[PDB]
């Protein structure tokens, strides 16, 4: 009983870092797109001109 | 039928929509008040894992005053088939439950030796006089002094201490005399150090200890020596440790056996990270 | 500290008992060298192996089973494999000159020398149990040892321990495919003995699980290897309530309760879903309603009997992982208005239900997929009476010229329960069609 | 919530079908894998349409893929995007057709159809509101056209009302790749005016036309027509997956431009055609796409809409526009030609129009055609049965194989109603 | 205790309904989140718990492509999440598919939101229905939503605001059939119905605001602002007050006549307001001008019938007295003889409000005209034309008999509109 309630309280902790996980890899993507979506057409910018 | 999941707009997704979005705004709210079981996780082990240095001796005499770590040295023993190896180290232990369930420590807090050589804000220790205001003092055989920890804070001191036996006052796993931490100052606190050899140990005592030494430890009020249970396992928020216990272990020729051999170990003077192990 | 002891005698226990005690061992991940590995310093309130796995002052985990046999040609291969040091080294017993596929050697001659060493080694394990739920037994119907052997170890295990469960898996012949000339002589006899000293009695025979091999998992050349895993996935759904667990658990006598209606009906038949390759699990959808679709076909049974000739009496599902109690009764409700399932008058509630959390641990390289839901369906069905009756038409067919009766008589064994073990069974066969008759 | 089965038969028919789930894949940001990397939130909105969901929210096309060589199925496999179907619905035999009709629909299509329609069975009746069918087929040949209009039947047997949409690549005389190609068209046709609610007309003359003109690409390669097909079929069905101004289904397209049950043969269209040298030059405004839309050189038929008059015409428009502009240009071009339409239905013409244009562009504009023009490529066909059929020639591998006589001289009559109806109200 | 349910059928209904529920916010403060921020607001919202200002409409489509944009857009705090109603399939431009077969499985639940928004209304004035003629949800949907609330509601005004086909620009192929099936059931459970078309906004948005571009997200702000000028009597104070039912009484002469134009004063730019004066006697003017009437309609070939006039901001009432005798006296304006008064005048004291990022300017009076006339014969003409000229041949029949609605219904709804064709002469031609 008493590992059992330790186990629980260790997995309590597990969710928590798998929400903060799950809450920063959406914004790393949306940073990355953005960059590399400015980066293109700063480029097609340059050569055209 | 068939499931799609979250943002698929098929079948009863407007409440889930409403059920996600109310389980995300209220586990931002939480984190951004604090009240998170991994941030208050994370306070505790910074404050418990802190690095810390150590004294360092000139004429090998140990002085009080100085911020020692207490190691049980390895030995090759038969007793049990598993049994934790390598030197090991007394940190303390806080219990794990109302640990985690409330911030503040609750005296009394237990003792452990877990495979540390490192010196952490768990496992230092300073040696202090109870007559107190003793400046360049030489820590001798046979005399009391106390020991104090103040386990990665700086707002309270903690002792060591024991007693006697109850029927309500046992240790965790071993059922002898228990070794734990309080905050009061009596005489229950105070320790005797010892020579290991009982044939020498009386035209010893009264002479300054070595540092780095196997020196016995030895209660004052209850006569028993600090001991270190290697095959009996304490399951904690740190890992697995020996168990730690009040006892006097005799062999057949009443020599004390490696369980209650215990040494002081002070800080390295080209690294005061390391020590001198 | 409920635990199970199993027994497997014959070479079809100890080949069973190769797979299914691989298993365990992968499950609980306990190595072959019998220690648990050393990173598991964050893991811990894991008690669960003591149904099976004994520790010791070493940290040591040994099984608690016993492998019976009277030839040294199958346990010695396990004595010089990869578990040659898991195992005891009293557990695995010997004999010599094996009985030939003859039930009187099983019986009366070989098979009376080293019942007294099996039986102090099952009294040496039964004192370690502080409780104990019953015991299971792995044999075969055509050999010499699995059948004659086990037909008086059943008969000294109820005089020693008198109402503790026995729980059998036994290896059915193929009604097509087999091995062996004098089988009906050897399945005729040895279960004439145990419908009064059994419980419950699953069978599986060996035809139809090549089926199964061949149009699911697309292995066009099976063998033994192949499907010993199979029978030894349904062990462990069948027992994973013990270990892990679960929403609703079963017990050795829950599901022994919920399974037979009288006392001469203790045939289940045993069958699993979903089985799939590795390939084709990554596209189809496994819904609650499909792995319980896939069960009640007549395609999917692991015994070559259709289930469309008789009716069902009771059924016992049994499921593993992320299984939701809602979807077990939208999927249960389904079936229960079907017109291809047929039920007995009497058993208006048929279905009795477990769930437990652990999704089916699959072993490393194997066949079979790693999936996250199964079910093993432990059906009760008159048309096992089918299975009896291709075999009994062997029987008389070859008793009639007294065929390879010298083989019996001459070794110990009367002639005079020849006729009395298939007027054992005519009896039996008359119990079948009572059953069924709607009131 | 609306759901499309897709089935792919014969040689041309998977090749454009495999071409076809590259351009969604591509617009609802589904790599080869299976797993979703786009970056608007308007794509995962409407994937139960075409897809379906797996283990670990991992999609599979709603598609089923039949024939009876493996030639061509290992071709698809082997592909960019083969390793996303599903490999139980790789449904093939071992014994080709031999580009005979006999063999497709009475002696190996009778065999394999019993395992064909099991599957087509299991994903109709765990959708959750079915709308219609989808096939790619070909006209001429003998597994396109043997088992590409049985299963058209089959499926009217078990379900009645639905919207079952076909596209067939129709033979052409100057791109006959066959020697029986006549007999091929005309028994296939015979069943596809009964039981089928919509069928495209695509014709390879007008395909090359289009690559040679209007592209200007020297070498068309087999990979560059199926894409002029693949943007025709994402564009008639946009409405379903898609949010917009005037949102118009597979039924409302049925509604508008199916006058009588046996005229529903369409030829379609995509407006935003540019060569490589002329994007500078060009400016993409409404009036422009629909002055191209309604070029004679831009329809996917080689059939020539100034010798005869239109019933019905559609135009799907998709991006961000004015609905001034819209409505007022098909109001223009139906004044402009007022003798070339039909006086006895008012305003021919109908708006659609979608919020979001297809990857890379900034607008387009798929077009569907009704003319009493589509005679000109039945007309063709009709007459080089005629010339086949009187000296008996190529009969005795049909007429071997459990096939009568009878047939024939029923399918050829069944062609002159359908030329005479189309006369008739021109 | 003056309250007016709203219900938004078909995709031009509701989406009319996304810009007409985004200008009453504007009026009344309340955000889009359905908080406020003294009970001029209880026309059309309602407060509820926790002090969130509910609405009062029912967005009903038997499609799911548009309710889905609101239930995902930026008013999603604001409506009630079961008054937004959806089916699975459209109705597909089919009147026997809106009313007959796919109809009557969402219907009960219709009623069950109407019979519950009515329960917490204490005195409830009419009803506000929003679709247009030429869809088949529009045309299916709304001919039984309406035949069951005639019989729930009895005396209760129902005023509708439908979408007319325009003579010469339409979408669909099929709406000359479903024009005259619409109409059928709306002459006897209808009680005043509103025609606006499209083709007369483009040449408003082309001429008036200078807007060379018109999209449907521009022709929705402005029916959603005579709307609004219609039931502002009942929210603010004025000099003279118009309730539901008494401009049903002076607009109504008789049972089948009550199809009334709408017609908004004064539609300006920006550029233009600030250079041209705004007097009382030049924004009733601009109502009568032929250009400005919302219907592609000639007013100068019929003669007006019953004309009201709904007066909002600055407008002091001896002005419009000169303005009507200057009516009166040209030779032009032509009214019918039995009918010697005929101006209904009425006078409130709230300006319009302009929408921010709008078309519109901030304008200090307005005037809506709500005008019967003779003059929609013609309009019913055409329609008429075009349907016989496509049931010669019984085109696009078989999709409509494929559903359930036998072909005995489209003689006796054309005979419908033929029987009140000849009841505008007979109440044309001078006694
Ligand atoms: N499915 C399966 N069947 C097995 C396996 N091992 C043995 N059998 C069955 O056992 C039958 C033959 O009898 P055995 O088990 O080999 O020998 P036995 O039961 O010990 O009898 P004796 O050799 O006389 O002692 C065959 O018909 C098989 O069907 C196995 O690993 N898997
Ligand atoms: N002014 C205006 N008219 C619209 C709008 N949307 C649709 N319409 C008109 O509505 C007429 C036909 O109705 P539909 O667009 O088909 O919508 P519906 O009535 O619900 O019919 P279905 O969508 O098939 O169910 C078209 O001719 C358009 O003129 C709009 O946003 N603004
Ligand atoms: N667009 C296109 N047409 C093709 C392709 N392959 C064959 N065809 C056409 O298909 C016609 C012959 O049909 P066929 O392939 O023999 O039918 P099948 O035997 O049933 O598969 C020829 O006229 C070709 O123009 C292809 O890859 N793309
Ligand atoms: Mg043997
Ligand atoms: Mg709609």
């Amino acid at each position: 009983v008493q590992r059992k309630q330790f186990l629980r309280l260790l997995q309590n902790e597990q969710f928590e870092l798998d929400m903060e996980e799950a809450i920063q890899k959406a914004e790393e993507n949306k940073r990355l797109k953005e960059l590399q979506l400015k980066q293109e057409e700063k480029l097609a910018m340059e050569l055209a001109k | 039928q068939n499931v799609y999941g979250p943002g698929v707009r098929i079948g009863n997704w407007n409440e889930d929509v409403y059920l996600e979005e109310e389980l995300m705004k209220d586990f931002l709210e939480k984190r951004d008040k604090g009240k998170l079981l991994i941030q208050r996780s994370r306070r505790l082990k910074q404050n418990l894992l802190r690095p810390m240095q150590l004294s360092v001796t000139e004429d090998g005499y140990i002085h009080y005053g100085d911020k020692v770590m207490l190691v049980n040295p390895d030995d090759p023993d038969t007793e049990a088939d598993v049994f934790l190896r390598g030197d090991l180290s007394l940190c303390m232990t806080p219990d794990e439950i109302q640990s985690h369930l409330k911030d503040e420590l609750e005296v009394p807090c237990g003792l452990s030796a877990v495979q540390a050589k490192t010196p952490i804000g768990r496992n230092t220790f300073i040696i202090l006089s109870v007559h107190r205001d003793a400046t360049g003092q030489v820590l001798r055989y046979g005399q009391d002094f106390c020991l104090g920890i103040t386990g990665g804070f700086d707002n309270k001191m903690l002792y060591l201490s024991s007693d006697h036996r109850t029927l309500l006052k046992s240790s965790k796993r071993s059922w002898l005399q228990e070794v734990y931490l309080t905050d009061e100052v009596s005489h229950v606190n105070c320790w005797q150090a010892a020579f290991p050899d009982p044939q020498l140990r009386l035209e010893y005592e009264g002479f300054p200890v070595p540092a780095n030494a196997k020196i016995l430890i030895n209660h004052c009020h209850t006569n028993r020596g600090l001991a270190a249970h290697r095959h009996l396992f304490l399951s904690t928020y740190f890992g697995k440790e020996a168990e730690v216990v009040a006892h006097t272990y005799l062999d057949s020729h009443r020599v004390e056996k490696p369980r209650n051999h215990w040494m002081l170990v002070t800080g390295n003077p080209r690294d005061a990270s390391s020590s001198m192990l | 500290m409920r635990e199970c002891i199993s027994i497997h005698v014959g070479q079809a226990g100890v080949q069973i008992g190769n797979a299914c005690w691989e298993l365990y061992c992968l499950e609980h991940g306990i190595q072959p060298d019998g220690q648990m590995p050393s990173d598991k310093t964050i893991g811990g309130g894991d008690d669960s192996f003591n149904t099976f796995f004994s520790e010791t002052g070493a940290g040591k985990h040994v099984p608690r089973a016993v492998f019976v046999d009277l030839e040294p040609t199958v346990i010695d291969e396990v004595r010089t494999g990869t578990y040659r040091q898991l195992f005891h080294p009293e557990q695995l017993i010997t004999g010599k000159e094996d009985a030939a596929n003859n039930y009187a050697r099983g019986h009366y001659t070989i098979g009376k020398e080293i019942i007294d060493l099996v039986l102090d080694r099952i009294r040496k394990l039964a004192d370690q149990c502080t409780g104990l739920q019953g015991f299971l037994v792995f044999h075969s119907f055509g050999g010499g040892t699995g059948s004659g052997f086990t037909s008086l170890l059943m008969e000294r295990l109820s005089v020693d321990y008198g109402k503790k469960s026995k729980l059998e898996f036994s290896i059915y012949p193929a009604p097509q495919v087999s091995t062996a000339v004098v089988e009906p002589y050897n399945s005729i006899l040895t279960t004439h003995t145990t419908l009064e000293h059994s419980d419950c009695a699953f069978m599986v025979d060996n035809e139809a699980i090549y089926d199964i091999c061949r149009r699911n998992l697309d292995i066009e050349r099976p063998t033994y290897t192949n499907l010993n895993r199979l029978i030894g996935q349904i062990v462990s759904s069948i027992t994973a309530s013990l270990r892990f667990d679960g929403a609703l658990n079963v017990d050795l006598t829950e599901f022994q309760t919920n399974l037979v209606p009288y006392p001469r009906i203790h045939f289940p038949l045993a069958t699993y879903a979903p089985v799939i390759s590795a390939e084709k699990a990554y596209h189809e959808q496994l819904s609650v309603a499909e792995i319980t679709n896939a069960c009640f076909e007549p395609a999917n049974q692991m015994v070559k009997c259709d289930p469309r000739h008789g009716k069902y009496m009771a059924c016992c599902l049994l499921y593993r992982g992320d299984v939701v109690p809602k979807d077990v009764n939208a999927a249960i409700a389904t079936i229960k208005t079907k017109r291809t399932i047929q039920f007995v008058d009497w058993c208006p509630t048929g279905f009795k239900v477990g769930i437990n959390y652990q999704p089916p641990t699959v072993v490393p390289g194997g066949d079979l997929a790693k999936v996250q839901r199964a079910v093993c369906m432990l059906s009760n069905t008159t048309a096992i009476a089918e299975a009896w009756a291709r075999l009994d038409h062997k029987f008389d067919l070859m008793y009639a010229k007294r065929a390879f009766v010298h083989w019996y008589v001459g070794e110990g064994m009367e002639e005079g329960e020849f006729s009395e073990a298939r007027e054992d069974m005519a009896a039996l066969e008359k119990d079948y069609e009572e059953v069924g008759v709607d009131s | 919530m609306r759901e499309i089965v897709h089935l792919q038969a014969g040689q041309c028919g998977n090749q454009i079908g495999a071409k076809f789930w590259e351009v969604i894949s591509d617009e609802h940001g589904i790599d080869p894998t299976g797993t979703y990397h786009g970056d608007s939130d308007l794509q995962l909105e409407r994937i139960n349409v075409y897809y379906n969901e797996a283990t670990g929210g991992k999609y599979v096309p709603r598609a089923v893929l039949v024939d009876l060589e493996p030639g061509t199925m290992d071709s698809v496999r082997s592909g960019p995007f083969g390793q996303i179907f599903r490999p139980d619905n790789f449904v093939f035999g071992q014994s080709g057709a031999g580009n005979n009709w006999a063999k497709g629909h009475y002696t190996e299509g009778a065999e394999l159809v019993d395992s064909v329609l099991d599957v087509v069975r299991k994903e109709a009746e765990s959708c959750d509101c079915l709308q219609g069918f989808q096939l790619t087929h070909s006209l001429g040949g003998g597994t396109g056209s043997g088992m590409g209009t049985l299963l058209i039947s089959k499926i009217r047997e078990e379900y009645p009302d639905r919207i079952m949409n076909t596209f067939s690549v129709v033979p052409s005389p100057k791109v006959s790749d066959t020697v029986v190609e006549p007999y091929n068209a005309t028994l296939s046709v015979h069943q596809l005016v009964e039981n089928t609610d919509e069928t495209y007309c695509i014709d390879n003359e007008a395909l090359y036309d289009i690559c040679f003109r209007t592209l200007k690409l020297t070498t068309p390669t087999y990979g560059d027509l199926n894409h002029l097909v693949s943007a025709t079929m994402s564009g008639v069905t946009t409405c379903l997956r898609f949010p917009g101004q005037l949102n118009a289904d597979l039924r409302k397209l049925a509604v508008n431009m199916v006058p009588f049950p046996r005229l529903h043969f369409f030829m379609p269209g995509f407006a935003p055609l540019t060569s490589r040298g002329s994007q500078q030059y060009r400016a993409l405004t409404v009036p422009e796409l629909t002055q191209q839309m309604f070029d004679a050189k831009n329809m996917m038929a080689a059939c020539d809409p100034r010798h005869g008059r239109y019933l019905t015409v559609a135009a799907v428009f998709r991006g961000r526009m004015s609905m001034k502009e819209v409505d007022e240009q098909m109001l223009n071009v139906q004044n402009k030609n007022s003798s070339y339409f039909v006086e006895w239905i008012p305003n021919n013409v109908k708006t659609a129009v979608c919020d979001i244009p297809p990857r890379g562009l900034k607008m387009s504009a798929t077009f569907i055609g009704n003319s009493t023009a589509i005679q000109e490529l039945f007309k063709r066909i009709s007459e080089q049965f005629t010339a086949m059929f009187r000296r008996k020639a190529f009969l005795h591998w049909y007429t071997g194989e459990g096939m009568d006589e009878m047939e024939f001289t029923e399918a050829e009559s069944n062609m002159n109603d359908l030329v005479s109806e189309y006369q008739q109200y021109q």
